[PDB]
């Protein structure tokens, strides 16, 4: 170690805050990708939060997500746990009544040491660009794009985000 | 007063209702165009009339009726409305696990009056 977590997760706090409290695409890669990535309290850096927007071309467009990480203490050993908030989103790899979210470099096999949490949540982000509907965790909406049902896919989508705002 | 949600399915016969759209596109109606066995774009009165409320994300085109269906399943809502005949079994046997109410009429004095309530 809880020291070792502890020091690694308070370097990252330096480089996130620095990241993302600039306009310039060079320092700030994830301008407009992520909005915002805080600890949820300040006293308890095992527990954080994000704001994501949408990726252009999707169906999640102009519409922002948050999204909540544990890091176990054991991090960076083991990958954080992120999740998606119940009933937020409607994605192939999102169980949208949990927000649990399967997503592959989070996974033992997969996951280093050198990744961190803003590598997770572009991660996050970049699976909403690219879909993996062929082991879904939404299993009517992996059935939609696994059919091609293109219009349908997007109409859900939209039909979800719009009515979420209400 | 409470008027139930409502997932309608519509093929032609549907679309040519005697319906005044406006005064249920507030409502939590989904209409799910089946763009497989309409002859095309779905009529502009109707799309007008979710328009004009800014409900136009209530209509939504399906290329295919597995895509169809499983947007049926995924959003639960109360009612199912269609006419079967449209598209000659049509409601796959799965349906009544998300959905509370299934109306597959070719009556018009029927379909008229779930919608209505």
């Amino acid at each position: 170690m809880a020291d070792t977590c502890m020091s690694r997760i308070v370097k990252e706090y330096k480089v996130i805050l620095k990241t993302l409290a600039s306009d310039d695409p060079i320092a700030n890669p994830y301008r407009g990708i992520i909005e915002s990535l805080n600890p949820i309290d300040e006293t308890d850096l095992s527990k954080w939060e994000a704001i994501i927007s949408g990726p252009s071309d999707t169906p999640y467009e102009n519409h922002q997500f948050r999204i909540l990480i544990e890091v176990p203490s054991s991090y960076p050993m083991n990958p954080p746990k992120i999740s998606f908030m119940q009933n937020n989103i409607l994605h192939c790899n999102v169980k949208s009544a949990t927000g649990e979210i399967c997503l592959n470099i989070l996974k033992p096999e997969e996951w280093t040491p050198v990744w961190d949490l803003l590598h997770c949540v572009h991660a996050v982000w970049r699976l909403l660009r690219e879909p993996v509907c062929d082991s879904p965790l939404d299993v009517d909406i992996g059935n939609i794009i696994r059919c091609g049902d293109m219009s349908a896919y997007q109409g859900i989508v939209k039909y979800f985000l719009a009515e979420r705002e209400r | 007063k409470a008027r139930k949600s409502k997932c309608i399915i519509m093929s032609k016969s549907i679309q040519g209702l005697p319906i005044k759209w406006e005064e249920y596109a507030a409502d939590e109606v989904v209409l799910l165009v089946p763009t497989s066995h309409t002859d095309g774009s779905m009529k502009q009165a109707i799309g007008d009339a979710f328009r004009k409320t800014k409900n136009e994300h209530k209509i939504i085109y399906c290329d295919s009726m597995d895509g169809l269906w499983s947007c049926v399943r995924r959003l639960g809502k109360f009612q199912c409305i269609l006419n079967s005949r449209d598209f000659t079994a049509v409601v796959p046997e799965d349906i009544g696990r998300f959905v509370k109410f299934v109306v597959d009429s070719d009556v018009e004095d029927v379909l008229i009056d779930t919608l209505c309530n």
